[PDB]
């Protein structure tokens, strides 16, 4: 859930 | 239907190089052909497959000569830091040209970015006009990585207005939200700086980022232009092929605030509903209509069977504001028809423009075709006038015929627009000359055409004995638009008693035969020539036939080989009119 | 009706309508039979090549759970040829059943991006907890892995030094470098060995949302003897991801033009080797694929997709769509849930040379209702039959006859038809220069002289 692939990691 | 296809012309490119993958024409008092081949080697220092934009001439020999755009390397950054990536960057992807100015871009360049050290695919553009050339790169700008346009990929689409803007296309902007940026290509020329790596331009039109729900949509994938609000201001029309999940969906904007204006959407998911754009007046009402091609479509057919034939829709624009939108579906299964979609400008002059729609992988060995489609007043003909097929086999890409193509150009000034297709899979790309169309006005007369057998008026050279008989009169009279030479020879025949094996009750009174051949020498422009001729009845006791109507049939000609013009391009009898007539007569009971 | 037709050939007649007979005798011949024996025309001699069927193979539907696999009838009949007279039609009555017992492959396909860190952890011992659900329902029952991201190339991926190394460098976390498709495991009954596959996992990374999904799922229902789908058994394709797909042009912002071959691109290490050379499959591509290689296809996908990948669904015969939780908690529950409702689905397709030929479908679904225009049955225990009624008509008379199969989508077992048109009469097998027509003056044929006598 988020923006990008990294949506998540980046959260 | 009037297209050149027994001897078009052939240009090629270096093998591997997709000579091809986009072309164009070039109108400054010559004329020539733009083809970009994006994946050909460049004599830049350092840079494998830049690509090039090769300006072909059409004159006399068939030279392609590449177009020096940039002969420079990768700039620096700083030192031991290079600042941009040319290496693959597919130069001449897209090439666009208006009178002088020649625009090609490189979607796949990539750049640093001034912060740090990225590489980030923002595409770049050169322009050209005449002597002074000048780089045009709206993504790369301070609003970097794929939030900002870092990966906008500008020049993906490009496009000229009338009134000298460009339309570039960006499908990467703003996590793949894509993104139109529109300038003025005076303020392209005049705020280029070669020591400015993103230049502010002060008459920008661009759309701005949305929310994150229109990420993945690539509006900016195709492009075209045309006036949708009658204000005489070319407005931007866009493929979104992504949008609406997949869906896809087509946007136009106001081209004058980037304001929206109309939507369209379409009915099948992952069809890839604007791929490919266009826009032009099909129906001759001088408002502009929209052409949506969706490749990947698929269409039932009587046994109730999916089968990916591909769709474009024709929007008729009305003065209501609406659209009037009809669909035409592809013949051949993965053919991909609607890959790519050509105004041809009127194609035979007839006062309707027409279109060329192609399937690039179709046909025989999947070599290409390219559809031609005609308009009228009630809008597109549905039925396709010309069948244009690819003649080269393939290695490993596919060859692509019509994968990108051009019309609406007349480069030999024969009074009649000529047409591009492109075959980068092949590196080679084909221009196909429009022939001068004739129209023909046939006649026919038979009187009387109720025959009195117990008449017998016309005696008969050698017997005492009269015949009854009837006058052959058969007319004709041509014309055309354009260059086509003014003297046409046409070669007529006629027949009496056509549908009769079964024995010939009408003859010819001087040659007693039923055949009469006959060479008219016609002039364009000028007078009906007409050729009377005395036919007459057998005797009543020769045959038991009297209810069967006698048909007179006449058929015509012409010689083309003899009305070729010096080129060698011969003219072609227009399409719908019958290249015979035939009026019958009936004895009386 | 069958009279103002011409009555010039006795094949010409047959060609007006399929009700339209000849009376191929000397004593508007054509007209409809009723009236012609009436008219005056004799019993030998009135020629009607009507539309029929010829069964050929018809064995009855077994049932039951049977230990001899080759015993095993799910379709009937097996084999017909079917005579067709142009404009004719003709229904055959197709019946389907479900064995009790049956082999299942399934092949788990899963996304193996960065925001499937989590889901990993929980799938560290599904294999031997599917396959024990799996041992009640079915006594063959193998599973296989394979593993997917996205296009190695730009702009789907980062392409500086450290962002290909580890393309989860900016986060900072440590992560594989993107690649297409790796096969990793051919279907097995170890169910064991798959468990150990899945801890062995490593997440990937790239940029954009959509992923590299329907590369996998060609080259997954193509390789057959690399990824080991039996002949007769249900092939499973579990598709867990919670992106959307690239497809098709997609591609042709990374400078990929060159279209999917539907082909088997699985090198040496098992990886798809043609991942940067060509473009995404098609959907039209993939159901060819999966129709052809009779795969069905499971999407166990999160909540933003299921509506998405439903609408996919609905093109691809065979194809459903799980509900999988943002930490793949439910996979086991999809999977059964899944192979349950297809349990007691019945689809009939229908392959081969079918163009430009008319067929209709009414589907004799439950309890003896029938629905119109549907080719599908629904809520049906294991064990219940459903039967389908395709008509079949040709518009025109053909030269050649055509081949066609009609089977249950996702079962191996199949209906032959042979449809072959019959356009021609007896009469027209003609005695040229006969002694009938005036001292041979013209051929005889079907009755009349083909020169009414040149006398
Ligand atoms: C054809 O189809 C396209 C595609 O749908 C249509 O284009 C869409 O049109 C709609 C309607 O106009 C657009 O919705 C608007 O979105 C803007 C977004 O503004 C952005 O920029 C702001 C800074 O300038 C920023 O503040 C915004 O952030 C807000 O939204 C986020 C969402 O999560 C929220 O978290 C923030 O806190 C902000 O609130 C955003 O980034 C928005 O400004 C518009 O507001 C209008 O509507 C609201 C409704 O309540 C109203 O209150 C406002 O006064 C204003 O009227 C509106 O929401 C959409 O963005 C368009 N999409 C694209 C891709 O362009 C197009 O209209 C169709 N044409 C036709 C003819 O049908
Ligand atoms: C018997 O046969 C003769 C010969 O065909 C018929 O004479 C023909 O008469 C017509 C009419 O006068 C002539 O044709 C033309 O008449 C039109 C007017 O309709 C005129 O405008 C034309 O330009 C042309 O003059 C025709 O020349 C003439 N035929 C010949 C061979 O001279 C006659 O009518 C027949 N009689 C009957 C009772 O049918
Ligand atoms: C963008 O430009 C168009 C065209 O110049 C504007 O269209 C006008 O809209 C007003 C009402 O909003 C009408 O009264 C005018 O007749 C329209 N003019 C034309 C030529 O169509 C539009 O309003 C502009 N929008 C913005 C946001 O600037
Ligand atoms: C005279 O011209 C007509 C057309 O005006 C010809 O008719 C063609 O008939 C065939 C029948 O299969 C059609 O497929 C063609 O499309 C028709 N032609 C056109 C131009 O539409 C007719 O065959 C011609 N007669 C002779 C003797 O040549
Ligand atoms: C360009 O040159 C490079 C040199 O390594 C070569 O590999 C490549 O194939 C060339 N491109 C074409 C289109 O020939
Ligand atoms: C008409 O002229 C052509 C050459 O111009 C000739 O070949 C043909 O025989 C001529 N027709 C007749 C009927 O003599
Ligand atoms: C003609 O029909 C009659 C019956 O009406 C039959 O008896 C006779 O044999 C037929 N003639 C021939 C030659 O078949
Ligand atoms: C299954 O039964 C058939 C006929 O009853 C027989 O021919 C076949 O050998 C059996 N299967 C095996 C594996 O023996
Ligand atoms: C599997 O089935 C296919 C089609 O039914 C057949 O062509 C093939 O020979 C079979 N192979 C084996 C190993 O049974
Ligand atoms: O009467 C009709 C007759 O008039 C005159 C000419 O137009 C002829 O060609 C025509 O047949
Ligand atoms: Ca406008
Ligand atoms: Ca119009
Ligand atoms: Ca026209
Ligand atoms: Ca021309
Ligand atoms: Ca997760
Ligand atoms: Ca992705
Ligand atoms: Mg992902």
């Amino acid at each position: 859930h988020g923006r990008g692939d990294l949506g998540r990691l980046k959260k | 239907f009037n297209l050149d296809v027994d001897s078009p012309a052939e240009y090629s490119g270096p093998e591997g190089s997709y000579f091809g993958f986009a072309v164009d024409f070039f109108v400054p008092s010559r004329m020539f052909l733009l083809v970009g081949a994006p994946k050909a080697n460049t004599t830049q220092p350092g840079i494998v497959e830049g690509g090039q934009v090769l300006k072909c001439d059409w004159s006399s020999t068939r030279r392609c000569q590449p177009i020096e755009f940039d002969a420079t390397g990768n700039r620096d950054y700083a030192k031991d830091d290079p600042l941009e990536f040319k290496s693959h960057q597919w130069f001449g992807a897209s090439v666009r040209s208006k009178q002088d100015k020649i625009l090609a871009c490189a979607p796949l360049y990539h750049w640093r970015t001034e912060m740090k050290q990225e590489r980030e695919p923002v595409g770049t553009c050169f322009l050209q006009d005449g002597t002074k050339t000048v780089e045009y790169a709206p993504c790369r700008s301070q609003d970097i990585d794929a939030d900002g346009q870092g990966f906008c990929q500008g020049g993906f689409s490009i496009d000229f207005t009338k009134a000298d803007r460009v339309l570039l296309g960006g499908p990467g902007s703003f996590y793949w939200q894509g993104q139109l940026i529109s300038d003025q290509v005076a303020e392209i020329v005049s705020k280029y700086d070669p020591n400015v790596y993103s230049i502010k331009y002060n008459n920008q039109l661009a759309t701005r980022t949305a929310q994150a729900i229109f990420d993945d949509s690539y509006l900016g994938y195709s492009v075209a232009v045309g006036d949708f609000n009658g204000d005489g201001i070319d407005d931007f029309v866009s493929g979104v092929p992504r949008a609406a999940r997949t869906l896809g969906m087509v946007y136009i904007y106001d081209g004058k605030n980037m304001s929206s204006l109309y939507n369209f959407t379409g009915e099948q998911m992952a069809a890839y509903f604007g791929f490919s754009v266009a826009a032009t007046d099909i129906n001759g009402d001088d408002y502009a209509d929209v052409f949506i091609g969706a490749p990947l479509f698929m269409d039932r057919g009587s046994d109730g069977k999916l089968q990916e034939v591909g769709q474009v829709s024709v929007s008729l624009q009305r003065a209501s504001g609406d659209f009037q939108t009809t669909k035409l579906n592809g013949f051949e299964v993965f053919a991909r028809f609607g890959s790519a979609i050509a105004p041809l400008g009127d194609l035979d002059q007839d006062g309707f423009n027409d279109i060329a729609i192609a399937a690039p992988y179709g046909g025989e060995d999947k070599k290409g075709i390219v559809y031609i489609f005609n308009g009228r007043s009630t809008g597109l003909n549905a039925v396709p006038s010309q069948i244009l097929e690819g003649q080269w086999a393939a290695r490993s890409c596919p060859p692509s015929f019509g994968y990108s193509m051009k019309g609406a150009t007349d480069i030999d000034k024969n009074g009649y627009p000529d047409l591009i297709v492109g075959a980068f899979g092949v590196d080679r790309a084909i221009l196909y000359r429009a022939r001068p169309v004739i129209t023909v006005n046939a006649g026919l007369e038979v009187y009387p055409s109720i025959l009195n057998q117990d008449n017998k008026t016309c005696s008969l050279p050698g017997t005492a004995l009269k015949v009854s008989c009837f006058n052959v009169r058969f007319c004709l009279k041509a014309d055309g638009k354009g260059v086509l030479p003014r003297k046409l020879n046409f070669q007529v025949e006629l027949l009496l008693d056509k549908l009769k094996g079964a024995i010939r009750r009408a003859l010819f009174l001087y040659s007693r035969s039923p055949s009469h051949s006959k060479n008219m020498t016609i002039s364009r422009g000028g007078l009906m020539q007409c050729e009377e001729l005395i036919a007459y009845l057998r005797d009543e006791s020769e045959f038991r036939d009297k209810l069967t109507p006698i048909t007179i049939f006449m058929e015509y000609r012409l010689d083309y080989r003899t009305a070729a013009d010096t080129t060698g391009l011969q003219p072609i009898l227009n399409q719908f009119t019958p290249a015979n007539i035939s009026r019958q007569a009936h004895i009386l009971l | 009706g069958c009279a103002l037709g011409g009555a010039e050939t006795c094949e010409d007649c047959l060609l007006i309508g399929p009700q339209c007979a000849w009376c191929a005798t000397e004593n508007e011949r054509c007209d409809t039979p009723a009236n012609l024996l009436a008219k005056g025309c004799q019993l030998n001699f009135i020629e009607n090549p009507v539309s029929q069927v010829e069964i050929l193979k018809n064995k009855p539907l077994s049932v039951g759970r049977q230990k001899n696999s080759s015993d095993i009838v799910q379709i009937a009949p097996q084999s017909l040829i079917l005579k067709l007279r142009p404009g004719g039609a003709q229904t055959l009555q197709v019946h389907v059943r479900q064995t009790e017992d049956y082999p299942v492959d399934l092949y788990y396909l899963m996304d193996l991006s960065a925001s499937m860190d989590d889901d990993l952890n929980t799938i560290k011992e599904l294999g031997s907890r599917l396959s024990k659900e799996m041992s009640k329902l079915t006594s063959n029952f193998r599973l296989g892995f394979g593993s997917f991201v996205e296009k190695p190339v730009s702009p789907f991926v980062k392409t500086t030094p450290e962002e290909i190394a580890n393309p989860c460098s900016s986060i900072p976390y440590f992560c594989l470098p993107t690649f297409g498709f790796k096969h990793i495991l051919p279907l097995t009954n170890d169910a064991e060995r798959f468990n150990e596959i899945v801890k062995n996992q490593k997440i990937s990374a790239n940029i954009d949302t959509p992923e590299g999904g329907f590369d996998a799922i060609m080259q997954a229902a193509v390789c057959k003897e690399k990824i080991g789908w039996r002949n007769d058994s249900l092939h499973l394709l579990v598709f867990v991801s919670d992106a959307d797909s690239h497809f098709g042009m997609d591609s042709k912002l990374a400078g990929i033009v060159c279209p999917n071959d539907g082909l088997c691109h699985l090198d040496s290490k098992n990886e798809y080797s043609m991942s940067t050379v060509l473009e995404y499959p098609t959907i039209g591509q993939l159901i060819d694929k999966l129709v052809q290689n009779n795969v069905l296809l499971i999407f166990a996908v999160t909540q933003e997709q299921v509506h998405l990948y439903e609408n996919y669904a609905k093109l691809i015969p065979g194809a459903t769509v799980g509900l999988l939780q943002k930490d793949s908690g439910n996979i086991l529950q999809l999977i059964i849930s899944a192979y349950e409702e297809l349990r007691s689905e019945v689809e009939l397709e229908v392959l081969g040379d079918t163009e430009g030929l008319n067929l209709s479908f009414t589907a004799i679904c439950n309890n003896g209702t029938l629905f119109q225009h549907q080719k599908k049955c629904s809520h049906m225990k294991v064990g219940d039959t459903a039967s389908f009624s395709v008509t079949v008509n040709i518009p025109h008379c053909e030269r050649r006859s055509r081949h066609i199969i009609i089977k249950p989508v996702g079962l191996g077992d199949a209906l032959e038809l042979l449809v072959s048109p019959e356009c021609n009469c007896d009469c027209q097998k003609v005695e040229v220069n006969s002694s009938k027509c005036h001292n041979g003056n013209g051929s005889f044929q079907c009755g009349v002289c083909a020169c009414p006598r040149c006398e």
